[PDB]
């Protein structure tokens, strides 16, 4: 699944658009199909197909790897690669088989407060491409207070007169077409489909790799800062797609931190020079861009760089 | 013009309400008789002899409207702080407005209608003048309600101070006693005190 | 070059927080402050601030390189050292000095149509910090359905009943603290307050170096290809921060394209060996990431990569 054929699969798509439909997931995890009006649809559709073409048609900056590769990079559609699917996944999945004479409809007396996620279904060379979004705290939304008796004050204060009308604004969370998915905002994917549990299971799974390497006196320090989610989604693209571990010996990376220019100073080694110290967060961080091979030398001018963002080339 | 004058106009009603109050308890020709022979004169000429109570009741009603729109200036706003320089107490300029301006009204006989339309022609007089006197803030029925007068001058964190503002508050104020603007004018904001 | 500077400013901000304050730029380049009600600006204020402590404050995978070190990473905040201030950000300064007896508000008569943007200043030990953000046009958010006959309405036509409500989303696209300005979202940049211009003006001084440097046989194509801004951000971060072009000759890059794995396949030399054979897209965009030193090696696992977004250490 390269990136060019994700485009072409949009492109034929968005130019062969036929159908559009919206899907409510409430908290007691059901699909209600909603009753959202023509002209409406018409403009949420054009809304929604011009940001799909803002960000994958006429984006012309488009890498997608996989969340076990992942780093901190912009205008990128990070493809799922793990094979525990959550449970929004199956129900997505059954959002595309829903049939177009379903009688399962919206009833619109519960306020939007079950309303957890919303679900826009483009429809394309005859195929449903799938766009889950959530509800998030109302987003809320101000007006000018026209209630003196019907229309006059032109004086009056900006509040929140509804507090209960959803917004669906113009922002997708992750999209799916096929059996193939993609997440843009991770943010919804660690805390709103707890995620955090498999990404910590992960994180201690590198962390038991990591005393099997013999590398590390302590990891008292990376036990508590595996806690939060930051160093635990670089402690399981360690123990995923990490070139270090499991390939290199111990002495070899001791060696190349004892003659680096920066690792040296920050990294220390201990008496015995069998293993490496680890104590502040400073060194924490470091000895995780380490690890995950980003003290990268340059072959022209010789200058040591930090890659954040790196993509294999060979692969 | 307009808005600004009425705005002053609206803190002068509300600066007469107790002279309103006054007038009600005093020169109102109420039969209060409990005797079973005091019956019932009549609605109408209940209200012609007590035509000037009828007046300052409505005019009451206005003081108490015009208290609401105060309030509501501080309803919406008012979510920013700023820091206190020089505080000196001016509560005592509320008080001279009622001594000199509101005790000598209940001298008066208001008997005879002529006399009336006098006094009813001074009023208007004085607060043609109050408007832009400079000293539109005084007031019995603020400074009656907890709220003190205070000279201020305040200190914001970005823009920079201004000199010579009146704030009224709730409670007392010093140097140093960070509070929450709700600006009526540019020259009278109602303070909050920041705990 | 570091980010301890803003973090301890950000937290002497929000640390020692005294107010908030909303003031809305017009179409017509000036401020009118605004009427909103204290507890919907409670919670505009307690939201704000848990968005700038969840991206600066709670955040440890901050950085902050320059705009003109424009890289394609994630939690960024670009610094602004162009020598040209736009129109919008002289407002910003003119809108953090506005005393506070002014009495210039805003007319909701207008409708929410005359505001191009809002600005947040939130206050704090003496400073103020000023956010932004674009009004994105109500981003089309639907509304629900309260029919005139009866309230509850058991009936599904959900439909944007004012067009006129202000949205006012928790996402901020800049921000100011002090004398400098911060930028995340670059859209906000090109497309609203037209910074492209100025872009444009770099990347024809970028073509210049580059006829003048001669390692390009035809610039026909680049000169077509900067019409795009996506493409003129990158030449101008080559005419600024390129650190190959000028400082090393000609020569020694003709032979690191030669003896490259991937470079020799697609970045083609001539027949006179002196200039490179760059007509296509793909080995367009190879040409500019060659310049912005992205085919990075490693040392430890000696693998090359894609440097996506890199930095020159130093922390």
């Amino acid at each position: 699944m390269t990136t060019q054929q994700l485009k072409e699969k949009i492109s034929k798509i968005i130019d062969n658009f036929s159908g559009i439909r919206v899907v409510f997931t409430t908290t007691a995890n059901e699909l209600k199909l909603s009753r959202i009006e023509g002209s409406a649809l018409n403009s949420i559709a054009e809304g929604f197909i011009d940001k799909i073409k803002e960000d994958i048609i006429n984006n012309e900056d488009l890498t997608s790897p996989l969340l076990s590769n992942f780093d901190d990079r912009k205008n990128a559609l990070f493809k799922f690669d793990y094979e525990q699917y959550p449970e929004e996944f199956n129900k997505i999945t059954q959002a595309i088989a829903i049939p177009p004479n379903s009688q399962d409809y919206y009833n619109p007396l519960n306020k939007f407060t079950d309303v957890k996620g919303i679900i826009i279904l483009i429809s394309g060379d005859n195929k449903c491409l799938a766009l889950y979004k959530n509800k998030t705290n109302l987003a809320v939304l101000r007006n000018s207070r026209k209630m003196f008796n019907l229309v006059p004050d032109p004086d009056g204060y900006l509040k929140q007169l509804p507090n209960e009308i959803l917004r669906l604004d113009f922002n997708y969370d992750l999209f799916s077409i096929g059996e193939d998915f993609y997440i843009k905002n991770h943010k919804t994917l660690e805390t709103q489909m707890k995620f955090h549990q498999v990404i910590e299971a992960q994180a201690v799974i590198a962390l038991n790799s990591l005393r099997d390497s013999l590398l590390i006196e302590d990891i008292s320090g990376l036990e508590k800062s595996s806690r939060e989610i930051s160093f635990a989604r670089k402690l399981a693209k360690i123990s995923k797609h990490s070139p270090v571990l499991g390939k290199i010996d111990t002495k070899t990376i001791i060696d190349y931190v004892s003659q680096h220019k920066y690792l040296s100073a920050i990294l220390q080694i201990n008496e015995a020079g069998d293993k490496l110290l680890i104590k502040t967060k400073t060194s924490q961080k470091h000895f995780i861009k380490l690890m995950s091979d980003d003290y990268l030398q340059s072959d022209l001018t010789k200058i040591i760089y930090m890659s954040i963002a790196k993509d294999r080339l060979d692969e | 013009m307009q808005r600004n004058t009425y705005n002053k106009v609206g803190l002068y009603i509300l600066s007469l309400a107790m002279l309103f109050v006054f007038i009600i308890i005093l020169t109102a020709k109420i039969p209060f008789c409990f005797t079973s022979d005091c019956s019932f004169i009549g609605l109408k000429k209940l209200v012609l002899t007590n035509i000037v109570p009828i007046v300052c009741f409505v005019f009451f009603l206005f003081s108490i409207y015009f208290y609401n729109r105060l309030k509501n200036i501080t309803k919406y706003n008012g979510q920013d702080s700023v820091k206190i320089t020089s505080c000196q107490s001016e509560s005592y300029e509320s008080l001279t407005f009622l001594a000199t301006y509101i005790v000598p009204f209940m001298g008066f006989s208001f008997e005879d209608m002529q006399k009336n339309i006098a006094y009813l022609l001074l009023v208007v007089v004085i607060g043609i003048i109050f408007i832009k006197t400079d000293k539109y803030y005084a007031n019995p029925t603020l400074a009656l309600f907890g709220f003190k007068l205070y000279r201020v001058n305040i200190l914001h964190p970005g823009s920079g101070e201004t000199k010579n503002l009146i704030a009224i508050s709730n409670d007392v104020l010093k140097v140093d006693d960070n509070v929450y603007y709700s600006f009526f004018d540019e020259f009278v904001f109602i303070a909050r005190k920041k705990i």
